[PDB]
């Protein structure tokens, strides 16, 4: 009668996604020999089984994926009495339902020019108006001097990602605009980051 | 250049700046009678608590940052084997999951250090834990946390209750630190440790490194790691018995001061 | 006080200082927007790099210091 | 804004506080020649030792 | 790569109340009480995979002392 | 003598980073994992010549515990 | 060999508590009969049976609960076997273990006050002084002009509840003040509110 019953069920909430990044937050184990989690993931008709072997925590992140994709994620906690071989047969072991996601999009720019700021009288500060279009919270934007090919990068907003942006504090010449969007996710310390994403013309921005 | 009534150093609620002709030094004060950044011409106070630098604003922006843990029982084993010296997820020739065995072998297994998913290797130091047979089946110690928040006004305890109840389904322990911003606006944060009951946010808060080139004095001090050339201690505890236990009646601990021994227990 | 359109908690490269009757607190800004000295009557926040005191602030001005092994 | 006579750099105490359209970056400088608050407009300096909070 | 840091100071530090960080370092330390999960040498600590190469070991959680 | 500090805190303190410091004083020190050559008694490292102390887990060359 | 097995006791592993709702985290039904989840509330004089519904989720949300009263939670997934009768009497439910949680209470006001600040030259702005005695998270409070026999009571106030609220910039008339408190579920859309406490006492502006 003696038995070692499986774990239950995984169950998933809803799938935070970030390009190239993922979190999914699931149940609690009951089983006494609960000692690892895993998830297949689906891309297309290509299924990719992540494992991971640490039960301390609750909660999950794919590391590695495709940008801009639909996905489908069924994960399951294995006992002792279950092994590789069984496990990549999904043989005695209880899988989460079905749940659909799609990745994000990494912020992209429109456009850049200078406006001189309205003012009821002397010489308005000039403003930068760049329009984005993405998918993203708190998107760095920075500027490069074009004088020189060696001028550094300088960081002028973090401000949340809108179909138009605006900002002051620059000084009057040429730059080139880059852009990189941010999103985070519940866990910790996970943060995903982009690439650069920089403005092919080259804008000059003067009283 | 002050509002109408404000002095400096005054109860009401106003600003004031301005020159001190008989001191030749300029003054400043700013702020409520409880709260106010003054600056005389020999001190500057700030009561109310400061925050200096942004949660993420020395992160890398061409690639994220991630932390996960990994477990792995890893040998058919006759007689207890040496831990593994490779860092690497697989270590040298040692199976990931635990495989089957012969009535004469035993299975061991080895607490894995923190895992890098980005590198899939262990992080740069921490070491693979002792092996240990494993028999049937195989407190958390406080770190630093940091959580976004889609509409960010003030501190939210029920906030941070969920996360850490949901994330690590065990609740924060002592020490704990979760800093809370505003998606959209990682410039305005709230930061609070959690002690005994209940959240209290700390006197002040940097997000960066700090550097000091004299001394510095704390009634406590608690990281992660530490790097010392010379230390000073008449006791040491174990950090859970130092913590965990008040009464320190469970140790394993040192006594530089009074009799000098090694208890083990 | 401020920068001719300048607002507090903005974008914009101004200063400003003064009573903000709406919450009833003084209110501070000096800087851009990711560079800036930002104080709110409840808290204070600087998210520019920040240094206190000078290199050799209180060296002994009769003898100086050395090291050797 | 400022006190007769004073400029960012100068060796006068006083108090100065504007804009700066070379960089665009507020500037702020309030002291004497060797205590002062020197905010430049990417890092803030302090000379005079400073006091955070308040004992109990 | 050098990094520049979020404060910096060149008197000393007085805190009343608890100072907490992710990792310490400095030259000298006069301490009364320490609780510790491990103890390492510097060599060891500051050197990648510590465990490979350490002097002399102590696991207070473990209860146990190395000496090679 | 008598000195004034950098800055003084009243309060608790966080740091998100790493602390250095030329060296530290604390009466209560919670850690994880510390990196040490040489360590004394409290007493004795304050003393001029620590060689006095009461006991010594030197690490960086002896790797031995000697107790006096 | 047939045989027929009831649904595994939970365990609750987590509650989070609303002053009117209530969140708990249980594990997962592991039995391939279970229909239903059941819980069994204590107001520590009348036992109340409360049940949801599917189980597709991991967490439950109790509603119509008395603020300021602490309360046992106990609950089981029941199969199709346990039959309504038998569910009451809960003689093979082997339902989970008690656990005792406070429910907190909802926001008040303790007094309404206004002062402001004599001024030689031009007008004191009015300021409102209102000391609270609630423990929501973050409050919000709205007012209403009590002169005018109906008016739309208006926010004037968002942020965390405090000993001692200060706000201003708001008209001359007289008003009526009532405070409500806000507390997020573990989910981020949810949110629980309070119901409206006002002041009984009707006041003037400090102008």
């Amino acid at each position: 009668m003696i038995s070692n019953n499986a774990p239950a069920k995984m169950v998933l909430n809803s799938v935070l996604t970030g390009y190239t990044l993922a979190y999914i937050q699931h149940s609690i184990y009951s089983d006494y020999d609960v000692i690892g989690r895993s998830f297949w993931l689906k891309e297309g008709s290509n299924v990719t089984r992540r494992d991971f072997t640490g039960i301390d925590t609750f909660s999950v992140t794919i590391n590695n994926l495709k940008p801009t994709t639909t996905y489908e994620v069924q994960g399951a906690f294995y006992d002792s009495i279950i092994d590789s071989e069984l496990l990549n047969a999904q043989i005695g072991i209880n899988l989460s339902d079905k749940q659909t996601f799609k990745m994000k999009s990494a912020p992209r720019i429109t456009g850049a020019r200078c406006e001189s700021e309205p003012v009821d009288v002397g010489v308005g500060a000039p403003i930068v108006y760049i329009d984005t279009t993405g998918e993203a919270d708190y998107c760095t934007i920075e500027l490069k001097d074009n004088s020189n090919a060696n001028n550094p990068w300088v960081k002028y907003y973090v401000g949340a990602l809108m179909p138009t942006i605006m900002f002051g504090g620059v000084p009057i010449g040429s730059y080139k605009v880059r852009i990189s969007g941010q999103i985070s996710l519940p866990d910790g310390v996970t943060i995903d980051s982009s690439g650069y994403y920089e403005y092919p013309n080259v804008f000059e921005v003067r009283y | 250049i002050y509002t109408q009534g404000k002095t400096w150093g005054d109860t009401k609620s106003g600003i004031w700046m301005g020159m001190d002709n008989v001191t030749a030094k300029p003054k400043l004060d700013i702020g409520n009678a409880t709260q106010y950044i003054r600056y005389d011409g020999n001190i500057l106070r700030i009561s109310s608590e400061v925050v200096i630098g942004t949660p993420n604003g020395d992160i890398d922006i061409q690639t994220g940052i991630q932390g996960k843990q990994t477990v792995f029982i890893y040998i058919i084993g006759t007689s207890l084997p040496a831990k593994p010296t490779s860092p690497a997820y697989p270590p040298s020739g040692w199976s990931k999951t635990p495989p089957n065995r012969t009535s004469n072998t035993q299975n061991i297994y080895c607490s894995t250090g923190t895992l890098d998913p980005v590198t899939n290797q262990l992080v740069s130091g921490t070491s693979w834990s002792d092996v240990v047979q494993w028999s049937g089946t195989e407190q958390r110690g406080p770190g630093m946390y940091s959580l976004a928040i889609a509409n960010l006004t003030a501190w939210n305890d029920s906030q941070a209750n969920s996360f850490f109840t949901s994330n690590f389904g065990s609740g924060p322990v002592k020490y704990d630190v979760l800093t809370e911003y505003k998606s959209g606006a990682p410039g305005t944060a709230f930061t609070r440790q959690w002690n005994g009951s209940a959240w209290t946010s700390p006197a002040m808060v940097l997000h960066g490194d700090m550097i000091v080139n004299g001394t510095v004095t704390a009634s406590k001090i608690v990281a992660n790691n530490a790097f010392l050339s010379q230390i000073g201690v008449n006791i040491i505890y174990d950090r859970a018995a130092a913590l965990s236990s008040n009464p320190e009646g469970s140790y394993k601990m040192k006594i530089d001061l009074q009799n000098g021994y090694i208890h083990i227990r």
